[PDB]
């Protein structure tokens, strides 16, 4: 088993009030079964689009989730991951710069 | 030097639960997907059939369709024969294709996330360090002359031929230029560079003309629109920010580098 790495970053420069796209790139996990949610104020964003699961040269899986989002002065965004390698869901928050 | 990679991911949970899903890449662009749910291989590009005729594409698909079924039955029969020695769940990965320069082909197989088997020359072989229980199923597989002849044909002939057709047909998408957009944030200073294509790029923190050596380049992270994202960070004394800039060079820019001053 390998534990997922999670990076959360935006497609365009984040500017408060302007629609943008948030990415959650999950890598370095095995086995391939995994649950990825994107969160707005800790609540699940329903429209989340996933790439096809693929894998790298070292055989570990990766997958990209993305969703439309509008950064504001008042909203937090996160990517939450459930995977057999971890006892609890692992959540990483968009650091608001990325 | 485009590497064409066909990636199969098969998960076997128990008796009679499994799935196989595949994706195909030409360099960093996805050209096909093949979902376990789908009877047929899906195109993810207008040019994903390359220079192959409808008829030739159809045959190549049917062979893959028989293969996906044969593969699944074979692995399930093997586990059955092995019991209880090899037990579910089982994860098999295949990475097959060719890299053009002339060309070279590969078919690598991993089991439980570890590289165990390759096709090389005219036969399947286990790789050094692979579990010894694999030696006998590989020997048996090797006696299937038809499969060996087919795999040799696919690796030696079909792959490079199909891919030269993809390169021609995909030329517009493969040779596309997308411009990066950069922004700064932060002590550690971050220069965010998003939306560029192709992958080669140069991102550096400068003080005037001097490259700042401590610039830590991050990983290339993909965007969902077949462009790339990169950050470059620099740890600076909270007295130094003044005068620093992020500079980006990229083929799409035409010599007009992005310079962003802090
Ligand atoms: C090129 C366009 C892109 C589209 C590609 C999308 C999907 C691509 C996915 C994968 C690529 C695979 C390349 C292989 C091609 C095979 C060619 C073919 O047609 O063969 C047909 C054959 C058809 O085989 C069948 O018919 C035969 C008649 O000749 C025989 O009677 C066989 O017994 C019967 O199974 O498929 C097979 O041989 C079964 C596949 C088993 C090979 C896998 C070996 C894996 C090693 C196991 C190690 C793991 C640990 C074990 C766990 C316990
Ligand atoms: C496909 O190419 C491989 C070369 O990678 C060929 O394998 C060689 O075949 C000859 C004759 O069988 C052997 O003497 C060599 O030792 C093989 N090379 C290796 C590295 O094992 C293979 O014959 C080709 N097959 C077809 C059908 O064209
Ligand atoms: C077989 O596999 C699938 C997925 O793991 C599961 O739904 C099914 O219940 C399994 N059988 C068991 C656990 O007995
Ligand atoms: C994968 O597809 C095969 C072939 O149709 C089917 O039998 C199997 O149930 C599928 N697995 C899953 C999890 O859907």
């Amino acid at each position: 088993q390998k534990t997922p790495q999670i990076q959360v970053y935006s497609r365009h420069p984040p500017e408060n009030g302007k629609p943008n796209i948030l990415n959650c790139y999950v890598t370095q996990f095995h086995p391939p079964h995994i649950e990825i949610q994107m969160l707005k104020n800790g609540k699940k964003i329903p429209k989340v689009e996933m790439s096809d699961m693929s894998f790298s040269k070292d055989w570990s899986f990766y997958i990209l989730a993305h969703t439309e989002f509008t950064p504001t002065e008042t909203d937090t965004y996160a990517c939450r991951v459930k995977h057999a390698s971890m006892a609890e869901p692992k959540t990483v928050y968009w650091d608001r710069d990325m | 030097n485009y590497t064409f990679r066909c990636l199969q991911m098969s998960s076997f949970a128990n008796r009679s639960w499994s799935r196989t899903d595949s994706v195909v890449w030409l360099g960093d662009l996805q050209t096909h997907r093949w979902s376990n749910d789908s009877a047929t291989i899906s195109f993810t590009k207008p040019w994903s059939q390359g220079k192959l005729s409808n008829q030739q594409w159809e045959k190549l698909q049917h062979m893959f369709q028989v293969y996906r079924v044969s593969f699944t039955r074979d692995i399930q029969e093997l586990v059955k024969m092995m019991s209880p020695k090899e037990d579910y769940p089982i994860e098999i990965q295949l990475s097959a294709g060719c890299e053009m320069y002339a060309s070279e082909s590969f078919l690598h197989v991993a089991f439980q996330g570890k590289y165990v088997v390759r096709f090389w020359g005219t036969s399947w072989q286990t790789v050094p360090g692979a579990p010894s229980w694999l030696d006998l199923p590989i020997k048996v597989l090797n006696a299937d002359q038809g499969t060996s002849a087919t795999v040799q044909m696919l690796l030696n002939d079909t792959c490079p031929l199909f891919v030269r057709g993809l390169l021609e047909a995909g030329k517009s998408d493969l040779e596309k230029q997308e411009k990066p957009v950069a922004w700064l944030s932060s002590r550690q200073l971050v220069c965010h560079v998003s939306g560029f294509y192709p992958k080669p790029v140069w991102v550096m923190w400068m003080r005037g003309d001097q490259e700042q050596q401590g610039t830590h380049r991050g990983d290339f992270l993909p965007n969902a629109d077949e462009t790339w994202y990169l950050q470059a960070t620099l740890d600076v004394e909270a007295g130094e920010e003044a005068g620093l800039a992020c500079r980006v060079k990229h083929s799409s820019l035409g010599g007009q580098d992005i310079i962003l001053y802090w």
